[PDB]
């Protein structure tokens, strides 16, 4: 979530802030700093872990198309979860 | 289509044609927005056998120019092609 | 080695073509500052012509000289016929830019200009 | 096949025969006749055969190559004669097309053909303006596409894409001044060519 | 109708390029090294001429990469070092030249991985 | 790129129905108007041989009695499977060229009726995924299709070296492309042949023995667009 | 017997076959100067011979053109004049000679 | 097949009838009153005009307008920083800069588009293998400064959040054609 810096500037989803001593803060004077308040890194964490009875699981994101390329993930390592490099979802072996 | 017979006749007489059949404003005769979903075909190379690229590459079937009369390596008189055949007046409407 | 020439056999004929071109320019110059209301003086214009001529003095090839004559004639045409403008003619003096100082130090201090 | 292009040999035959025809009529001013896979006939010649060959092709009864479809130049800076010159010609009596090529460089001009085809009056000016190639016996030869004070031949291979100068209005002098080029986003040079050979038929020997 | 002019060739005054970019420069003629990522050699076959790199700074507005050298993306391709150097001289650029680093011929013997006496014996097949 | 949506041919048919009456609406006002005929007749006359030697193409050729259309001759598409007439002139003037363009607008409807009625089914791009990308489902399910998509949209298809001059019977005449290729993803030279070029070149001769108000019509009779010219 | 050539700037020739004979004969009369080993002579001579055969064998133009395979006889005549001038210019040029100057070996090489 | 325009099939007749007809055409100004009649007929028709801000012109689910960076239902972004858009964009308008995110994912730190360089060709959404960048429907986004058209990841993500209720529907409509 956007949390403000000493100077009074909102931080972005990639930690960008004009140093308090920076002259580039002028462009915001009498204006605003466009920032997105929905952080994917948190919205995906809010999602739960899927469970499957198979040690290998295919992910596409939803619709066959409208999703992403079908990728296959392994679930032999009960220590952690199996994450998709496209959608961020994570699965377990039960 | 929202006009009286008097105006329709006036415009048709002033123009010489009949406009209420060949108007240029569209009134429900047009296709329907929100059409159903399609299911497109697939090409002929969507086989599962006898579909090797060696047979149907194309851009490797090209060959360098066939050179003739390189300066380092009673015939008749011919033309680059047989002379062009002249055309025929139309049958539907040959004038105007 | 041996070559095929262009509009000349030797640098003497080339130089006399050049001198004819200089006659033409030198003579026409003031008509430009008159037609198009340039601020500069005819002395400045003529000094500029001399500078742009001596810029290509080391040249030796009759062909490289004939081509420069051709291009200068093209420019003189564009100028006597009012196709160029105040802008195109004042694009010779560079009134709106400082030059790269010809000093190792003046370069070093600001940038990597070698 | 449905994905490959058809291939007719009658045209290859006709054009090879006409190549032999043209070359044995003009053994001088001729070299490197070639007809390609896609059935197009190129004739390379010496810069001294331009008007002879164009006139022959236009007037000769078997040829009647009247229309000058195009005139072009091409820059290959790895050969001593770097400016290829190309005339694309059309004949309606036979429904045929031909290509006549010659070569040039800097300081080595070509002969003009406005006497033969008057369309060239502007194509040759364009070549001079873009590639820097002079033509002999051209009535007017001057900048046609470029600005009036432009110094350079920009369609070469060594002239940079963005150029050397740049224009803007300055209130002090109240004009559109020129200046060096300072971009706010340098054009990016994508290196795409692949390491793996794609066409063996053109594989050069080492 | 032929003349003899044996002096060195120069077209610098016709190229239209300026002094700053015709004398303050340094050109490099070479064969691009093979990308050790790939094993293809269809890129080490044509010589290439490039220039010295110059300042490439950051735009304050957006952070883009800004320049003033218009010959930073200028790369030329040749089939022969002699032609490359002739072109360089012609235009008037001070050039450095590199040689074609060709790999050596190598003796390979699949049988050497199973010897009875040597060290080339391999421990995993 | 894509196929036609499911409600397009019907609309095109409804349009072709009435474009004829629209052309007639315009012809009533213009073609027989004495003022139009005075502004156009005997203006910008040009003979066939001079046209040829000047490099003209299209209506500027076939308004002087010449018979040259690069769809009836040197056809490139299925045009060989469809019928249409080529209107030729008799005097080489703006009026003849006007009438030629009108009758061309009519032959276009004659061709569109046939194209609609004879539209075949099947694919729309060559099923050679080394040239034309694959569909997105195949891209997202198959390895080879995805590799081909990647390579096509980063380092596109490679073209064997050569040279061509492909001419199209564009509305303004012969549109040509001298395209030179090295065995690379990018071309080495592309020269565009536009008719407006030669037409402007010939404007001076076509404006001989004429006033200041006839030149503005001589120009209009060439359809001078400066994108194809200045490039 | 014809109001129009169908074209512009081409006046009808009310006296055909005559200018044809004249121009073909005056072409031959200059091809004679050309040596025998000249392909231009070798070919255009028989061209004109066949065309003279056609003109002297058929007086009617409606059947003479369909056999000449050209367009209209006025255009055939224009081409005959062009051929005469081409011969007069050939005789001053020297195409029947050998080559002038061979090019470098890497000139017409594509790709490079 | 060819036709003739401005050529008569044969000579006409100089009969008094036809001569008087042509003289009437000349004196009485006949061929012009028909043009007057065409203009009157058009005066007595319905114009094709529309109140713009209240009545809008019709478009299609394929319209290429303003850009948007999309998300997944989860809310996670879609761009995986593969740069195909930057590599195909003819005008070199897309600048991208990526990094590994603290959660170990391929995601961007910088994604900028220049609307004064985009030619609005769609190649970027043709190339995106995940349907993350889309040339949306909007066309009413004019400005007063040249600096409000230099977009960035934040502006594009805001546009996505804004227009997803429409982009998704249009994509559902058209995705079977591509
Ligand atoms: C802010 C005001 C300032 C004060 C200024 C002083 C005021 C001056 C008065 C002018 C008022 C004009 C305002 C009109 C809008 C009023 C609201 C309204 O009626 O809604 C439109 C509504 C029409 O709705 P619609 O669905 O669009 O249907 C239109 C018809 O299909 C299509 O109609 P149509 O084209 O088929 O014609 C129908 C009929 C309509 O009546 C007239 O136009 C009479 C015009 C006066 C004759 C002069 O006209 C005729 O064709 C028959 C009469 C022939 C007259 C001959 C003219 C020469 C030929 O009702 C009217 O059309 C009545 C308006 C008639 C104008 C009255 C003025 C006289
Ligand atoms: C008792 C018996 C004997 C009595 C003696 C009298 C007998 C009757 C005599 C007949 C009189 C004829 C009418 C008089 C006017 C005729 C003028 C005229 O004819 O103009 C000719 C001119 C075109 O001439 P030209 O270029 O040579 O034609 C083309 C050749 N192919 O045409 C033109 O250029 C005209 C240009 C017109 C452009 C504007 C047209 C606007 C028309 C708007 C409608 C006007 C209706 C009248 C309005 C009345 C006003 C209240
Ligand atoms: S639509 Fe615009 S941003 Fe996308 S690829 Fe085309 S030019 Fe580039
Ligand atoms: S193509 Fe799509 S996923 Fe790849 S960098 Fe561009 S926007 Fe991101
Ligand atoms: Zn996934």
């Amino acid at each position: 979530g956007v949390q403000v810096s000493p100077s009074g500037e909102k931080i972005t989803h990639t930690g960008q802030v004009y140093d308090e001593k920076d002259y580039r803060r002028v462009r915001f004077v009498d204006r605003q700093k466009e920032v997105n308040e929905n952080f994917a890194i948190d919205l995906i964490a809010q999602q739960p872990v899927n469970e499957v009875e198979h040690r290998i699981i295919a992910c596409d994101g939803g619709g066959g198309a409208l999703g992403h390329p079908k990728v296959y993930i392994n679930l032999d390592k009960e220590t952690k979860t199996g994450t998709c490099g496209y959608c961020g979802l994570q699965f377990k072996q039960h | 289509a929202s006009a009286t017979r008097v105006i329709q006749k006036l415009r048709n007489w002033a123009s010489g044609q009949d406009l209420q059949a060949k108007l240029q404003l569209r009134y429900q005769e047009i296709a329907k927005r929100t059409q159903p979903p399609p299911k497109l075909p697939v090409g002929p190379s969507h086989k599962l056998s006898n579909n090797y690229y060696c047979t149907r590459d194309g851009r490797r079937e090209v060959v360098p120019p066939s050179i003739i009369m390189s300066s380092q390596k009673e015939k008749k008189a011919v033309t680059p092609a047989p002379p062009m055949k002249r055309w025929e007046l139309s049958k539907d409407q040959p004038y105007l | 080695t041996s070559v095929k020439p262009i509009f000349s056999r030797d640098l003497n004929e080339a130089k006399r073509r050049v001198r004819e071109l200089y006659r033409a320019w030198y003579r026409e110059v003031p008509n430009t500052v008159h037609l198009m209301q340039l601020d500069i003086t005819v002395k400045q214009g003529r000094d500029k012509v001399r500078e742009m001529f001596m810029k290509n003095a080391h040249v030796t090839d009759p062909r490289v000289v004939d081509l420069l004559v051709i291009k200068g004639k093209m420019e003189l045409q564009e100028t006597i016929k009012v196709w160029k403008q105040r802008t195109h003619v004042m694009r010779f003096f560079h009134e709106t830019e400082t030059p790269r100082p010809k000093d190792f130090l003046s370069k070093f201090y600001m940038g990597h200009d070698p | 096949r449905p994905t490959v292009r058809p291939r007719s040999d009658v045209t290859h035959k006709q054009l090879s025969a006409f190549g032999e025809y043209v070359a044995e009529i003009l053994p001088k001013y001729v070299q490197q006749v070639q007809v390609s896979c896609l059935d197009e006939l190129e004739i390379c010649i010496h810069p001294d055969g331009v008007i002879p060959t164009l006139t022959f092709l236009r007037d000769h009864t078997n040829a009647q190559f009247k229309s000058l479809a195009d005139l072009t130049a091409v820059d290959v800076p790895t050969r001593q004669n770097r400016f290829e010159i190309v005339y694309n010609l059309l004949s309606l009596r036979f429904n045929s097309r031909i290509r006549v090529k010659t070569y040039a460089d800097e300081l080595t001009p070509i002969d003009s053909i406005v006497s033969v085809h008057i369309a060239a009056n502007w194509y040759e000016r364009e070549v001079w303006d873009m590639f820097g190639v002079f033509f002999f016996n051209h009535p007017d030869l001057r900048r046609i596409l470029t600005d009036y004070g432009f110094e350079g031949h920009p369609f070469r291979k060594d002239f940079p894409l963005t150029g050397y100068v740049e224009l803007r209005y300055d209130d002090e002098v109240k004009r559109v001044v020129a200046e060096p080029v300072e971009l706010a986003q340098e054009f990016r040079k994508f290196d795409l060519n692949s390491p793996w050979e794609a066409f063996p038929a053109y594989r050069q020997p080492p | 109708q032929l003349i003899t002019v044996d002096e060195k060739l120069d077209i610098t005054t016709l190229t239209g390029v300026p002094e700053e970019h015709i004398k303050t420069r340094k050109v490099r003629i070479f064969v691009p090294a093979r990308n050790n990522m790939q094993s293809g050699v269809n890129n080490t076959k044509k010589w290439k001429m490039e220039f010295d790199t110059r300042e490439r700074w950051e735009n304050p507005l957006m952070g883009w990469a800004s320049t003033a050298d218009p010959l930073s993306n200028m790369v030329l391709t040749f089939s022969a070092k002699e032609d490359a150097i002739a072109f360089a001289e012609k235009n008037g650029w001070s050039y450095d030249v590199e040689e074609k680093k060709v790999p050596k011929p190598k003796s390979k013997s699949y049988g050497a991985n199973f010897s009875w006496n040597k060290r080339t014996r391999v421990s995993t097949k | 790129h894509q196929d036609l949506p499911l409600g397009l041919l019907d609309d095109i048919y409804e349009f072709s129905k009435n474009f004829s009456l629209r052309i007639d609406e315009v012809e009533e006002m213009l073609t027989n108007n004495r003022i139009w005929r005075n502004r156009t007749v005997d203006i910008g006359v040009v003979t066939a041989e001079d046209a040829l030697n000047y490099g003209f193409s299209g209506v500027m050729l076939r308004g002087s009695g010449i018979q040259w259309d690069l769809r009836k001759t040197q056809p490139y598409d299925v045009y060989d499977q469809v019928e249409f007439d080529v209107p030729i002139g008799s005097r080489g003037d703006c009026y003849d060229r006007y009438l030629c363009r009108v009758e061309e607008m009519r032959q276009s409807l004659r061709i569109i009726e046939q194209c609609l009625n004879k539209m075949p089914p099947g694919e729309i791009k060559v099923d050679d995924a080394k040239v034309s990308p694959p569909k997105r489902a195949e891209m997202k399910t198959s390895m080879e299709s995805l590799i081909h998509h990647f390579k096509l949209y980063t380092e596109g298809y490679q073209v064997p070296p050569g040279a061509t001059y492909t001419a199209i019977e564009a509305p303004k005449g012969e549109f040509g492309v001298y395209l030179v290729s090295d065995g690379s993803s990018r071309p080495y030279r592309c020269k565009i042949k536009a008719p407006g070029f030669a037409h402007l070149a010939g404007l001076d001769k076509m404006s001989k023995g004429h006033m200041l108000a006839d030149v503005v019509a001589i120009i209009g009779t060439q359809d001078i667009v400066f994108g194809e010219i200045d490039r | 017997l014809k109001k129009t050539t169908g074209l512009v700037g081409l006046a009808v020739c009310d006296t055909p076959h005559e200018r044809l004979t004249i121009l073909y004969t005056k072409t031959l009369d200059i091809l004679k100067h050309f040596p025998k080993h000249a392909a231009y002579r070798k070919y255009t001579e028989q061209i004109t011979n066949e065309k003279l055969d056609m003109v002297k064998a058929e007086p009617d133009v409606k059947k003479l053109e369909a056999l000449l395979q050209g367009g209209e006889v006025e255009e055939v005549i224009l081409q005959a004049e062009k051929e005469l001038s081409l011969a007069r210019k050939m005789l001053k040029w020297k195409p029947w000679e050998p080559l002038v100057e061979e090019p470098p070996a890497n000139q017409w090489k594509w790709p490079i | 097949t060819y036709k003739y325009v401005n050529k008569k099939e044969q000579e006409s007749e100089v009969d008094m009838k036809s001569a008087t007809d042509n003289a009437a055409r000349i004196l009485m100004w006949t061929e012009l009153i028909r043009g007057l009649g065409m203009t009157l007929s058009y005066l007595f028709r319905e114009p094709a005009t529309i109140n713009y801000p209240f009545e809008k012109g019709p478009l299609s689910p394929r319209f290429r307008g303003e850009h948007a960076l999309r998300r997944y239902p989860s809310g996670e972004e879609r761009c995986i920083a593969c740069k195909l858009c930057e590599a195909i964009c003819p005008a070199q308008a897309i600048t991208i800069e990526a990094e590994p995110r603290a959660d170990g994912s391929r995601r961007t730190t910088r994604y900028d588009i220049d609307m004064t360089k985009c030619i609005y060709c769609g190649f970027c959404q043709e190339a995106c293998p995940v349907d993350a960048i889309v040339e949306g429907p909007n066309f009413e986004f004019s400005t007063e400064t040249h600096e409000e058209l230099l977009y960035n990841k934040e502006k594009l993500l805001n546009n996505g959040d804004k227009w997803e209720a429409e982009i998704a529907a249009n994509i559902q409509a058209d995705y079977l054609y591509r």
